[PDB]
């Protein structure tokens, strides 16, 4: 209506302000790149290549690095073509960033240009190296469910980086990642039983307990049926041994409906009727349902 | 009943002040009252995190209708004068969420803030911005009793030497522009133009409401990437 009125005259204004103002003024400068998406999404060469060539002056500056991040990632998102042959800069310019260690950037930059598929098979391996982070798992997630190009390169890197990690509070992010969506299991369940045996923390006993069940998915050979039968047992007597209940409740509020076949066994029943006396309430009201 | 709160109180004022929030609404809504409101104007008076916070957390709990909203009426604006540090502006929170509790003066007291809002639109016109914000946020429908006024002042307040200020000016604008689209188009543009031709900040955040409301395409995909 009336800003798709007057929007090219706020465009050649907005550019101006933008080429004047290239190293006279943080407040413009976080201002401009801001600006620069909403304007290269309204309004779609030589608009893109200035606003490119503006980030990219801000994408190596202080201060203005994560807003240049996001301000790439919009426009790439807005046309497929402006950026098609100009992503390998930002490719660039983070592939030795990742290898160097801030990086909470860098991540959200690639996962809004993510949404061509040989660019991302070597990338993969400077994020590893970059850390262990929601974000970074996040955005691998996204790229994996959104554009499955190599799903066992995402698998076996998530894998590959998750065995090292509990081989020796950081390594609960790893098992939430490793619970958190589908993998491609046995050896991993049967370390897994050793964490809350001997970690004193809390934090990290409260995601063990749910990281197991979700785990247990294989669930007419006698070769898996003792296994998924010992895991259980140590979660039962967690579920009521344990010191605060905020770990206990958490740990049978993860054996749902769904194990009422591997709950029956006499061995496993004792467990659960002890948790009917219990002191707190709301252990009693899941134990008896 | 009385020492504990007192001293629980003291202890929150000066993660322990959210601790004893809790615990304090949790306790009142379990469960006299003249104790609990001598220690909050104390707290008031004296700390002031704590005080905001112990009012906010009593607030939608022990359930005043009319009598707790007198009260706090006279305390909110006690600290709208002075645009204190960013404790404050749980206070500024606390006074939305209480005018948002849906009392029978609530209305009344809204159309007052918002009057001594206008008036005072940096200790002033940083303070009205986030107060204005608070109600729009709180009651919507509220904020839109007068917003001719509130363009016309928010157009001279932005033009103030001051970084910060139009961070709030900008966003209690794009609280009353959304309102206004959810339900003065030529009149923003106008005035951004004139003031287009110190001020390089406030131009673009302006221009950049407008975009984005124009256009929410690109707003889906910044609300994506915050979330991942």
């Amino acid at each position: 209506l009336v800003e798709s009125r007057c929007c090219r005259d706020l465009m050649e204004e907005k550019f101006d302000q933008v080429c004047q103002w290239v190293l006279k003024c943080s407040l413009i400068q976080m201002t401009i790149l801001n600006l620069l998406p909403r304007l290269a999404a309204f309004r779609p060469t030589q608009y893109l290549q200035d606003t490119m060539n503006h980030v990219l002056s801000c994408v190596k500056k202080e201060k203005e690095r994560t807003a240049a991040f996001q301000a790439l990632g919009l426009l790439s998102v807005a046309v497929r073509s402006e950026f098609k042959v100009y992503l390998p800069r930002v490719l660039d310019i983070i592939r030795a960033a990742l290898p160097p260690k801030v990086d909470a950037t860098v991540f959200t930059c690639i996962s809004m240009l993510a949404r061509i598929q040989q660019d991302i098979k070597e990338l993969l391996e400077p994020m590893l190296a970059v850390g262990l982070s929601p974000a970074l798992t996040a955005v691998l997630y996204d790229l994996s469910r959104q554009i499955p190009q190599l799903k066992k390169d995402i698998q076996d890197g998530l894998l590959k980086m998750l065995s090292l990690v509990l081989m020796h509070g950081s390594i609960t992010l790893a098992l939430r990642t490793l619970g958190s969506f589908e993998f491609e299991l046995t050896q991993f369940v049967r370390h897994c039983a050793d964490h809350f045996l001997n970690s004193e923390h809390k934090e990290i006993r409260m995601e063990a307990a749910r990281t197991c069940s979700r785990l247990l998915t294989p669930s007419v050979s006698q070769t898996a049926v003792q296994v998924v039968a010992d895991v259980l047992s140590k979660l039962l007597v967690v579920g009521i041994t344990d010191p605060d209940p905020d770990i206990r409740y958490c740990v049978l509020a993860s054996l749902d409906e769904r194990f009422d076949a591997h709950l029956a066994q006499a061995e496993n029943l004792q467990a659960l009727f002890v948790a009917l006396n219990d002191q707190v309430f709301e252990i009693r009201e899941l134990a008896i349902c | 009943s009385n020492v504990s709160v007192l001293q629980q109180f003291a202890s929150g004022l000066k993660r322990a002040k959210a601790a004893k929030e809790l615990q304090h609404y949790v306790t009142m809504e379990l469960r006299s009252t003249r104790f609990y409101d001598q220690l909050n104007h104390h707290i008031f008076e004296l700390e002031r995190k704590g005080g905001i916070l112990a009012i906010a957390s009593l607030i939608g709990v022990e359930g005043g209708n009319a009598t707790r909203i007198g009260r706090f009426a006279n305390y909110l604006r006690n600290l709208l004068p002075s645009n204190d540090p960013v404790v404050m502006e749980m206070a500024s929170k606390a006074i939305g969420r209480l005018a948002m509790a849906g009392d029978t003066f609530t209305a009344e007291y809204v159309e007052f803030e918002v009057k001594r809002a206008l008036e005072w639109l940096e200790g002033r016109r940083h303070a009205a911005v986030l107060v204005l914000r608070e109600l729009a946020i709180s009651v919507p429908t509220f904020f839109f009793q007068q917003v001719q006024p509130f363009f016309d002042n928010i157009f001279v307040a932005v033009w103030d030497p001051k970084q910060a200020i139009r961070e709030g000016a900008v966003a209690a604008l794009r609280a009353c522009l959304i309102l206004t689209t959810q339900r003065w188009y030529r009149h923003t543009f106008e005035e951004a133009e004139k003031g287009f031709d110190d001020r390089i900040h406030g131009a673009l955040l302006i221009l950049n409401e407008l975009v984005r409301i124009s256009s929410m395409e690109g707003e889906r995909l910044r609300e994506e990437m915050e979330e991942i």
